[PDB]
């Protein structure tokens, strides 16, 4: 080349301003930051703004976004909920694709037997162009 | 023989302990035998030298 | 766990009236639990039985700051099939009971030693990093630690999938 | 359209039991998607059959059902406990069940 | 104690290039290339100078962050090969018969078959290994000269030939007949 | 947890007596089945061990007939179709009825190269053997007891993946083609729509 190269291996770090998808318990599916961070298994998460106290969490418990933000550690839950505005979080997530991928499913079962049938017929609608389309 | 040769192959055959328990032709400087036959024993001497 | 305090007179004798009272930390699954280990705990330091004596107060202490992750020094007398030692483990946990649970949990998976062989006879969260002498706690003291969780994987909840598992992460 | 249930696909389990000994009153009843009692409550109540054919047209229909119904939860996995109005036949473990969505709410 | 993170750091010279994706390893440089699967280990490489890499494991026990620098220096060995290739002097040790060795090539593969080895009649064929050349030291008499880019390769072809003269029943204290080892090293010279 | 009429899994990866141990409630609960590949099963275990293991059945028989005694398949195929047959009350007839929705190959045999498999995953051996934890591969194991067929099975593979792959560029080509569209449809009502139902 002559460059080298190596892969390399990217990661999601479980470090200090990771935000996290919370799996399983009372939160259940909430972003919360990691603010200090105990060991392996073991982390402390707070997202005031979703509203998921603060708590040590196992991290098995809990799942990494992509997202990170500024976060001092140590952080309390005021200070945390200060500089998650300034970096934006919530509306980072929002645009994620994970995050529409959520909303989307929550929004299909949320949906009547009416309106699941107009997906049949506008699903429907949608075949037509497009199998016109493939012949074209 | 020459005996830079010899003190080569000496190297290579005499210059070694040996573990007492399981008689393992064993690395001088080891501390413990390798095989796990005898439980790793620290029970060692050195391979006897000619004459 | 909680972790009790347990306040003790022994009894009211004629003669000696208001006796000296006595106060554990006692970390206990409960009031009755507590209670027995304060005398248990007792009957090892004086001549009073919880028949020829009384508690005076159960009181469960909470961790003043429970959200705070924190160094916690622990002494452990432990009774071995053999001899019984002293210890000194430490532990980052963030309250003394989830450190004092977890210890039992690290002493019965270290040395089998059972909840009714281990005493915990001090504990002490630890404010300079440096007297956090294991180096097992000292892993996670570091100036910015960032870590990953490589090999990550996934519970389905159905018996089969189609898409072949990751553990991207 | 090509579909038509209006019920449920279930297969049928076990009898209830202990290492040893059964008890053919109660059968287990698997539920399809069901995994957890939390999802399989639903199904509390709801009818069941087990229909199954035959070589007689006993009553203008070669075919046959057994009525039933689940009475609860089983575990933590979604199997649901089902007391036949006659109990299930032991040649139906793994057999196809209709559970039902009447007695509906 | 489970170490939370370990790296080793290895410095790639000027001259080569080492190409890592998953884990394998084509490192190429002036005497040629060699490849290396280390798939068996699960570290992490990570480029960072275009002469460096930190090859790290991340919650390794005893076992792994051992395991992390092994990798290291085989790959640290990879690189010395592909520059400074591998040079293994063998001897010919020997009271009274000589062992007369030859590079004789049957089906284009190259066998050092040993011969009037302690007056044994029989041939004792040893097989030269992909990528190993065999040379015959010119001026130091009784002496063979493996030299290759893999170490792993060269050093265990040279052990080949050594065991290949091992002296059975015999006491070996007093027949040191056999091909020895005297000088692993490198085939660029000033260094 | 669905109701399929055969289900076919793609052995490959699995650890065994998991697959294994799972593949036999799928069949005393009607499921049907149909390993293929099994010349891949991972079992835990150390090569070396897991063929001492079989070098400790390979040795039991009826002393006396040394036929009737227990018949030690080397079949990888077989191999994980005992561990079963062996997880199974199979003698009791609602145990044959099992062991008969259960068939079992290696590499993949016709009417089934055809059909998605599917991959129990709380099998797989990179969901569980803890990372480093040596593991093996029936497909060897086997092959060093007797096995006749892997080098002929190694054979009738590629051969195999080869069309299954050159069978997965007309499947692309037909599709990001059909993904050109999507969006010459996209953004119209038809959508804006659907694109809220759901
Ligand atoms: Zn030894």
């Amino acid at each position: 080349s002559t460059d080298s190269v190596v892969k390399a291996s990217n990661w999601r770090l479980v470090e200090v301003g990771r935000v996290v998808l919370v799996k399983q318990g009372q939160s259940a599916g909430k972003l919360a930051t990691i603010v200090e961070i105990i060991d392996q298994k073991r982390a402390l998460i707070d997202g005031p703004t979703t509203g998921v106290p603060r708590q040590a969490i196992n991290l098995g418990q809990v799942v990494l976004t992509p997202l990170t933000f500024a976060v001092p550690r140590g952080a309390k839950s005021a200070t945390v909920s200060k500089k998650w505005a300034a970096a934006g979080v919530s509306e980072k997530w929002a645009t994620s694709s994970w995050a529409k991928k959520i909303a989307q499913r929550e929004r299909r079962a949320a949906l009547s037997d009416f309106e699941r049938f107009q997906v049949l017929v506008l699903k429907k609608q949608k075949r037509y162009a497009v199998k016109k389309a493939v012949a074209k | 023989i020459e005996p830079s040769l010899k003190a080569l192959a000496s190297k290579y055959n005499c210059e070694k302990s040996v573990c007492r328990k399981c008689y393992a032709r064993l690395p001088p400087r080891a501390t413990n035998c390798r095989k796990r036959k005898c439980g790793h024993t620290n029970q060692l001497r050195p391979k006897k030298k000619l004459k | 766990f909680k972790e009790y305090q347990v306040i003790g007179r022994r009894l009211p004798t004629e003669s000696v009236p208001e006796p000296k009272l006595f106060r554990m930390r006692i970390f206990a699954p409960n009031d009755v639990v507590a209670k027995s280990r304060y005398w248990y705990f007792l009957q090892k330091l004086h001549k009073v039985k919880k028949a020829s004596g009384e508690i005076v107060s159960l009181n469960v202490i909470s961790e003043a700051h429970p959200t705070t992750v924190k160094n916690f020094g622990v002494w452990v007398r432990y009774d071995s099939r053999s001899g019984t030692h002293n210890m000194y483990k430490e532990i980052r946990d963030v309250t003394r009971v989830g450190a004092v649970e977890s210890l039992y949990q690290d002493m019965a998976a270290r040395h089998r030693a059972r909840f009714r062989s281990i005493h915990i006879l001090k504990v002490v969260e630890l404010e300079k990093t440096a007297d956090v002498k294991r180096q097992y706690v000292k892993q996670f003291l570091t100036k910015d630690l960032k870590f990953p969780l490589p090999h990550r994987v996934q519970k389905s909840t159905k018996v089969f999938a189609y898409k072949r598992p990751t553990t991207f992460y | 359209a090509e579909s038509h249930r209006l019920y449920v696909k279930g297969k049928h389990l076990s009898y209830q039991r202990s290492k040893s000994v059964n008890n053919p009153n109660v059968s287990l009843v698997k539920i399809e998607g069901v995994a957890n009692p939390e999802d399989a409550k639903f199904y509390l109540g709801k009818r069941v059959a087990y229909v199954y054919r035959c070589s007689k047209e006993v009553r203008g229909s070669k075919i046959r059902v057994i009525w039933g119904k689940i009475n609860r939860t089983h575990g933590n996995s979604g199997v649901v406990r089902a007391t036949f109005r006659s109990n299930l036949p032991a040649k139906t473990f793994g057999a196809s069940v209709r559970i039902f969505l009447y007695p509906s709410n | 104690m489970k170490y939370i993170q370990t790296d080793q750091v290895l410095d790639v010279p000027e001259g080569v290039t080492v190409q890592i994706r998953s884990r394998i390893i084509k490192v190429t440089g002036p005497r040629g290339v060699l490849t290396k699967n280390l798939k068996h280990i699960d570290v992490t490489f990570t480029k960072v100078s275009n002469r460096q890499i930190k090859i790290t494991v991340h919650n390794g026990d005893r076992k792994h962050v051992a395991a992390l620098r092994t990798v290291k220096s085989l790959i640290s060995n990879l690189i010395t090969g592909v520059t400074k290739g591998y040079k293994y002097k063998l001897r010919y040790v020997y009271a009274h018969f000589p062992i007369n060795v030859n590079v004789i090539e049957k089906d284009g593969a190259k066998f050092i078959e040993i011969r009037n080895f302690l007056g044994d009649k029989k041939v004792r064929e040893v097989p030269v290994r992909e990528g190993v050349s065999v040379d015959f030291s010119t001026n130091q008499k009784d002496e063979i000269v493996l030299s290759g880019n893999s170490v792993e390769n060269v050093s265990q072809n040279a052990a080949d030939i050594q065991q290949i003269c091992r002296v059975r029943n015999k006491d070996i204290r007093k027949f040191l007949d056999g091909i020895y080892v005297s000088e692993k090293g490198l085939i660029e010279e000033e260094e | 947890s669905s109701f399929e009429p055969v289900v076919v899994i793609d052995g490959k990866g699995h650890l065994l007596g998991r697959l294994a141990s799972t593949v036999a409630k799928q069949l005393l609960n009607g499921q049907k089945i149909v390993v293929v590949r099994a010349e891949a099963l991972n079992i835990s275990g150390e090569f070396f061990r897991n063929k001492l293991k079989y070098h400790d059945y390979l040795r039991k028989a009826t002393a006396f007939n040394k036929t009737r005694g227990p018949f030690h398949f080397r079949a990888p195929s077989r191999i994980f179709y005992k561990a079963v047959r062996g997880m199974i009350s199979h003698k009791t007839a609602r145990g044959k009825a099992a062991l008969e929705r259960l068939k079992v190959f290696e590499g993949v045999p016709p009417p089934y190269d055809k059909k998605k498999r599917v991959v129990v995953p709380q099998a797989l051996r990179v969901l569980r053997l803890k990372p480093g934890r040596k593991y093996t591969t029936l497909g060897k194991l086997s092959t060093s007891v007797g096995w006749k067929y892997e080098d002929v099975v190694a054979k009738l593979e590629e051969k195999r993946k080869a069309r299954s792959a050159e069978y997965y560029l007309k499947k692309k080509a037909y599709n990001a083609v059909v993904a050109n569209k999507s969006a010459t449809v996209g953004t119209e009502v038809s959508e804006k729509l659907a694109a809220l139902g759901y």
